[PDB]
Formats: structure tokens, sequence, C-alpha cells
């Protein structure tokens, strides 16, 4: 398991997507509200 | 969540107690599977009756219909294992022979029913009698009226088994019963099945009728075509001798 | 009786409910396997003696 | 100790069409 | 890559009305040219996405 | 033996609706059965709700619940 | 609202539901008492009944129903059959090769004539 | 009788079950409107139906007539009211429990909830 | 005689065989 | 860590990996009848045991005799075996 993510309504998420170049990831839910989350997050330049 | 209290407290403090007492149970250690997983993985010595039971061999293995003989050699072990030390009545094989076959007959009866019709006729000594029969089209009743008009000027006879040409013509033409006969029939009802899952499983799950046979018969997608369908019209190294071997190990076996 | 207390508990344990069965779920299998399986268990019972003798055990290098 | 016991060892018209639909 | 935040994206929804609760699947074509929802009274039906 | 959420009372009644006397112990194990029956048309049901993209409990998915378990249909 | 009525209510609402349909409580309650009636009568017949009576008739009644449920390790839920058998067909079924197909044929072949809806107007 | 000729006369033996109904649970069982099917098949399921549930509504009445005139309703059947109005007959759970039991339905209840 | 040596190939029923064992077997 | 076999194994490999190792088992065939090199007894061609030799006609380790073999410590080579086969049936 590389990480979990979190924020959605309990309920259920009956679809999910990958954009073309698989960075981005997309959710929708029973919960009426649909997410955006990122794979990779950018490196702090400290 | 305001209207969950509510309901709650709508309840007898009684039942409330009774539901709270529910956390004092000890959990699901599930430990009667430890049976289940061990099975799947002066005095009279009991156990040495029960295990003739595996010595005859079954109706499938040797292709003999269950009689009275095999019935009573199987009687026995059943009665020693549940504790019966008397045994069983003389007159029981008998009674259980012709349950299996009252069994087999009601089944058998069952799946034909639904998949055959213009069966004999109930002039007299052939048919189903008083019990259930098959369907009739309209040219082979029309024909079967006037041929039974006919007999009984005596212009024509039965033939050997009491059939007339007509029922004796219709009943040239059909064949065996196969698979998929009972899978249709299965679809319809349990036919008496509904205590053996394994049979109609294995009916289901296996391949359908004549496809082994014809593996490589396809159609085609067409619009064109009225349904869109278009039919066409180290020693001794096995890498060296495992033929050698092979043929001996099939020899051997025979 | 604190009511929210109460509900709670309430709550709590219906969500744990698991009930237990009273005889074990039975499983099925074909009549041959088992008989099979009955009577080569007894051949090997008999060939080993009850487990006393080893007769798989290899000598040498073949 | 599994894996122990197990003795496990330590052609052109496809062109042709781009270049009409590039075109 | 480093700094700044992610990848802002756009969004359209299409809603179906008065399905009364009669509805247990959807899906689009590879192209986005057709929608299918099968409903609870085993049957599937098949819109076009553009009225056309 | 453990905590029966089922009330063996209703058990009784059934019993008495048909002129039968029971102990204690056949009590107990009757509404255990009851209750384990009841949980496992409770699995039946929400599988069938889930396996369509919904949270919410009709009589259509108890029905069909109750058909996959080869019980009796109630009209 | 009658008693276990309101428990059942809980119990569904305790496990995510978040909406109902009333009479459905009602429906577990005749399902229980059809079932508590059914178990009884088959005890009396067989036997004052003791427990074994009704272990028996349980025992027998699970024969032909109620294979089902949320068993897991070797419980007998899922149609009833054991894993060793569903083993035995799989590897008699995962034998055989892999069909084989040309591209000119990928996506536009479909079974043999005989397990096709040709003619069914 | 005859296929044929029963099927060409089935406009003198429409049902009373309008067409709504027909459509709707033939598609729910998996067969077009009448518009692909032919209106005599829908006709005529529809006439199957209608016969098989005055069948029933027969045995009822017959099972209802005979207890007319120990005096306890069988258990397991709860349902009714005050006892309706008049001697008239009325349809109650018992006797469309007893007349349905002869074709494999059961229709138990329970009378007091607790 | 002729000498002959072969190796036999595992299987998932192996596999399922050995952890079913292993479940049941005391320590 | 260990070695892992390749996507298809092959008896080449496994013999010359493991040659110099004593064999598995060895069986001995004769014209109605087999046996092991310690067995006193015989098991005939049509007993309960024809599935070893079904196994070894079709070369897959006979997982119903598992636990018989783990209680003789029968020495396992990648998960494999190696079988040696004395032929006094011609």
């Amino acid at each position: 398991l590389i990480k979990k993510c979190r924020g959605h309504g309990k309920g259920g998420i009956p679809s999910l997507s990958f954009s073309a170049e698989s960075n981005v990831l997309v959710s929708g839910g029973l919960d009426c509200t649909v997410r955006v989350w990122d794979i990779e997050l950018p490196a702090d330049p400290n | 969540e305001r209207r969950l209290k509510g309901e709650v407290m709508q309840l007898p403090a009684r039942d409330r107690r009774r539901i709270k007492e529910l956390a004092h149970n000890d959990f699901d250690p599930y430990d009667a599977l430890a049976n289940v997983l061990m099975e799947h993985a002066l005095k009279m010595n009991f156990d040495l009756e029960i295990r003739k039971r595996y010595a005859q061999p079954l109706a499938v293995e040797s292709g003999e219909f269950p009689d009275t003989s095999n019935i009573e050699s199987r009687m026995l072990p059943f009665c020693y294992e549940a504790g019966l030390s008397s045994g069983h009545a003389p007159d029981a094989a008998q009674f259980m022979s012709i349950a299996t076959e009252t069994f087999i007959k009601e089944v058998m009866s069952a799946i034909f029913s639904r998949t055959r019709s213009n069966g004999p006729g109930d002039s007299g000594s052939a048919g189903f009698g008083l019990g259930s029969g098959w369907i009739q089209t309209h040219r082979y009743r029309k024909q079967l009226a006037k041929e039974e008009e006919a007999f009984q000027r005596g212009e024509i006879s039965r033939d050997k088994m009491g059939l007339l040409p007509v029922e004796a013509k219709a009943a040239s033409e059909r064949g065996p019963l196969g698979m998929a006969d009972v899978r249709l029939a299965l679809e319809m009802g349990d036919c008496g099945l509904a205590g053996f899952p394994v049979i109609v499983k294995s009916v289901i799950y296996g391949w359908r009728e004549g496809e082994l046979e014809n593996w490589e018969d396809y159609t085609y997608v067409d619009p064109s075509r009225p349904d869109g369908i278009a039919i066409p019209s180290w020693e001794g190294a096995e890498p060296e001798t495992s033929d050698l071997l092979n043929a001996v190990l099939d020899s051997c076996l025979a | 009786v604190d009511s929210d207390e109460e509900t709670a508990a309430v709550m709590s344990a219906l969500a744990n409910w698991n009930p237990q069965p009273v005889v074990p779920q039975p499983v099925f299998a074909p009549l041959k396997r088992q008989y099979q399986l009955a009577r080569l268990h007894e051949q090997l019972q008999a060939a080993t003696n009850g487990g006393r003798t080893n007769i798989f055990k290899v000598v040498g290098f073949g | 100790d599994y894996l122990k016991k197990k003795g496990f060892t330590r052609k052109y018209l496809k062109a042709f069409l781009l270049l009409k639909n590039w075109i | 890559r480093t700094g700044g935040i992610g990848i802002p994206v756009s969004a359209c929804m299409f809603t179906f009305h008065n399905t009364l609760g009669t509805v247990s699947c959807m899906d689009f074509s590879n192209d986005h040219k057709l929608v299918a929802v099968g409903t609870m009274d085993s049957y599937i039906r098949v819109w076009s996405l553009d009225g056309k | 033996g453990p905590k029966l959420l089922w009330n063996p009372e209703n058990v009784r009644d059934v019993a008495d609706a048909l002129g039968i006397t029971l102990s204690e112990e056949p009590l107990r194990l009757l509404a255990q059965d009851v209750e384990y029956r009841i949980g496992q048309v409770i699995v039946e049901s929400l599988r069938f709700m889930r396996a369509a993209n919904r949270t919410t409990l009709t009589v259509q998915d108890v029905s069909l619940a109750l058909r996959v378990l080869d019980v009796e249909p109630l009209y | 609202r009658p008693r276990d009525a309101r428990t059942l209510e809980l119990l569904l609402t305790a496990q995510g539901v978040t909406s109902f349909e009333p009479r459905v409580s009602q429906l577990l309650l005749d399902f229980a008492y059809r079932h508590t009636a059914a178990v009884l009568s088959d005890a009396l017949h067989l036997s004052s009944i003791t427990a074994n009576a009704v272990a028996l008739a349980i025992s027998s009644r699970l024969g032909y129903q109620f294979r089902g449920g949320g068993g897991g390790y070797y419980g007998g839920g899922g149609g009833g059959a054991s894993k060793d058998w569903m083993l035995e067909l799989a590897r008699e079924r995962n034998k055989v090769a892999l069909p084989r197909v040309l591209p000119s044929e990928w996506g536009v072949r479909l079974p043999g004539e005989r397990f096709v809806l040709s003619g069914v107007s | 009788a005859s296929l044929r000729e029963f099927l060409n006369k089935m406009d003198d033996y429409a049902p009373i079950i309008p067409d709504a109904v027909t459509n709707y649970y033939m598609t729910r069982a998996g067969l077009p409107p009448p518009p692909q099917t032919d209106i005599r098949l829908a006709r005529l399921l529809a006439l199957a139906t209608q016969k098989f549930i005055a069948d029933i509504a027969a045995d009822a009445y017959q099972y209802s007539r005979i207890r007319a005139s120990l005096g306890i309703q069988r258990p397991g059947y709860g349902g009714g009211g005050q006892g309706g109005s008049q001697n008239r007959t009325v349809l109650t759970m018992e006797d469309l429990g007893m007349a349905v039991s002869e074709f494999g339905v059961n229709v138990k209840r329970s009378e007091f909830y607790r | 005689p002729t000498v002959y040596t072969v190796v036999l190939m595992p299987t998932a029923q192996a596999l399922h065989t050995d952890l079913l064992l292993k479940t049941v077997t005391p320590r | 860590t260990f070695d892992a076999p390749p996507y298809v194994i092959t008896p080449e490999y496994i013999l010359k990996k493991f040659a110099g190792h004593p064999p598995s088992l060895i069986v001995h065939l004769y014209q109605n009848h087999f046996r092991f090199d310690q067995q006193e007894g015989m098991f005939q061609y049509k007993s309960p045991m024809r599935i070893f030799i079904e196994h070894l006609r079709n070369r897959t380790v006979p997982h119903e005799i598992m636990e018989y073999l783990i209680q003789g410590g029968v020495p396992f080579y990648e998960g494999c075996l190696i079988v040696q086969v004395f032929d006094h049936r011609t």
C-alpha cells in the first residue's frame, strides 16, 4: 500500500477514473460530491 | 442525530437492558470449525462393521441399478454408526428399493413432460391412462381421431406393441434424451432435485451439449442480414526418454 | 440515566451484533470423491501399519 | 519455514490514410 | 516538479429526472456519444448525449 | 449460552398457538436459531441493496434475498 | 409501533441504511413467525420434546434451503459447494488452450449456429 | 378446437384487464409491447391470467359458504375489523388462505405482534 | 532394468492442501 | 530472500541445478504391481493407489498423500519432486 486518501463521506464510491498520464484521480461518491486527488504531491522547496 | 435519541428512548428500560447485555457475549471464536477442518484434512467392536460400507462399489462405478442386495449390504453400517445395536427390520430392503424406484420414475417423468409432444393415444393398453400426458398438435390429433374411428370398423389393425400406424410413425422420430433437454427442464422447475445441489451444479457447469464435437463452427456479425448474423454455408533423463516412459506407463495402466 | 450515554451504549452494542449458529452449516461434494478418498486412506493405513513404518525412506543416492 | 521446507535455494495503406488525415 | 499546486479541471454534469429510484447502473460510450442506464424493471434505455 | 436479541416469549407464544409446552432449553435453542436466520436474511438483503448503488432498503431487495435462500415467498 | 419493530429498525440503522420502507419490519416478523411454526411442527412430529428433537429438525431443514449467508473460510455459503471440488473443476477447465484468433476476426465472430438467436420472430 | 381459429376469434374474447397493465408486466417479464408483438398474443395471455384468478375466486367463495350457518378461526390468518355490516359475505383472509393453499401458496401471518 | 528420472511440477491444489494442513497441526 | 523459479519450469533446469542430490522417491514397476524401496508389501495397478501412477503419467505432485509424505520427511526441490523408476516389468 502506497498511501491512503480521505475526505469522502460514508456511503460508497461507485466509480473512479485516472487521468491520461496517470497523475490525477477523480472519484464520485453517493454523498453528492466530486473530488480530485493528486497522486504525487509537489516536492517542497524548503 | 437529535431524533435518534428519541427513537432510542421510546423503548422500555427492560428492552434497553436486554440490548445492552449483548456486550458480554464472547465474540466469535468460531472454534466449531475445528471439527470441519479435521474432517476435511465383554464389548463389541462397532468400528469393524462400519468400515465395510466402502467395500461395495457404487452404482455409477459398476453400472448396475441398485437392488435389494446392494441396499441390504449398505443398511448395516448406517445403523451401527447411529447406535442401533439391534439392527434393522427383516423387510426393509424391499421397501427401500421400491421407494428408490418410485423416486427415479417420478423424476424421469417430470423431465419428459416438458420437452415431448404427440404421445401414444388413450385408446387402450397404451398411453398414460389416468396420469399426466403430453400435448397434442392439431394434425396429429386429427389423424389419431380418424385412425381410432377406422379401427372400430376392422379396416386397420394395431402393431405388435398395440400402437396404431400414426402412433408408431410419431414414435419413430423421437431420439434419445440428451443434456440440452435436462438443462431446459431445470429452468422451469426443480424436477424433484431440490435436495441434491451437486447434481444441478454438475449439469449447469458442464460443456454445452454438442460443443466439443463442433468446436470450430462460427458465425459472423453482419447487419445487412435480417438478424445481423451471417451464417457460413542423472540416468534415463526425461527430456530424451519421456516418450518411452510414457508408453510403458500407458501399457501399465491399460 | 444519562440519555446520551445510554443511547450511545445501545448503538455501540447493536453495531457489533454477530449471531452464532446452533448447528454447523453443511458442505456438499460428490459421493465418488469421498468413497475414493476413504478407500485410499484405509489402504495407506494398512500399508504403513498405522504410521509405525515409513515406506517412503530412501537409502543411498540412486 | 514453509519456503525452506519446499527446497527454495538462497502496411503502406495505413501510412497513406494517416497522411491524408493529417493533410 | 517542485512547488505550486495541483492542476485545475472542469466538469460537465448530466442529470436524469423522474427516475423514481429505479436506476441501477450507468455507462458512457468510449467517445461520449451515448449513455445507457439499467433499471429495476429489467429493461435498458439508450440515449444520445447530443439529442440527434 | 449466549445473549439473545430475540425474546424467547415470542417462541413461547407460537408454541402456545400450536398447543405445545416447551422447557427452557428447547426455547433457547429455537430463539437462537430464529435470530441466526434473521441475521442471514439481513445479510443477503444488504448484499442485494449494495449491488445496485443505493442506500435505501426496499421490499424488492428482501424478496430477492428470500428467493436466493429457497424460502417460500411472502405476498 | 410493536416491540422488536423498533429494535429491528435500530439494528438496520446501525449498519448503514439511511432510509427504509414501512412494512419491511412487518415482513421480517412474519418470516420469523412462519419459520418458527414450521420448525416446531417438524420437531413435534419427530418426537414433551427434548433439545435433540429441535436439533434434528433444524439439521433436516438445512438440507434443502438456507444455503447462503456470509460464511467465510470453509463456511457453507454462496451455494454450499466445497472448495476442493471447485478447484478440481477449475483445473479441468483451465487446461485447454485459448482460442486462436486473427486480427481480421477480432470483434466480429460469434458462437456456432446452434447457440445464437437466429430466426426467433 | 384449433389454435388458428381461436386466435382469429380472439376479437370476441378480450379480457377485462387493460392494455397498459399487460404492456407493463410483459415488459417486466421480458417481452416487448404489442406494437412489436401481435396484440392477439397479449390478449391471450391476459385471458389466461383472468381464468386463473376466476378459478381462485370461485374456490374462495366455495370455502367461505360452508363455514356459514369449537367455532374459532384457525391460527395464523390474522386480519379483519369489527366484523362487517349486515349479513353480507366478506372476503376475509382465512378463506383466501385456505383456497390458495391448494395452489402451492402460503399466506400465514401473526395476529398479535407484542 | 531400465532406469528413469523424472520431475513432478506443483499446482494450486498442493498449496491449498499445505495451508489447510498447517491450519490444523498443533504446535 | 530465496532464488525464484523461472516463468516455465522444465526437467532439465531442475535436474541440472540440483544434480548430485538424493532422489526424492524410488519406484519399482513389475508386471502387475509396484512398490517403494523400503516398502515390504506391494500395490496393485487396480487398487486405490492408481492415482500415483496417473500423477506420474501426467507429471503432477500427488496432493492427496501430502500429509503421508510430510510424515516421512520426503525432500522437495523448489517445490517439485525427483522420482527414480526401475522397470522390472519388461
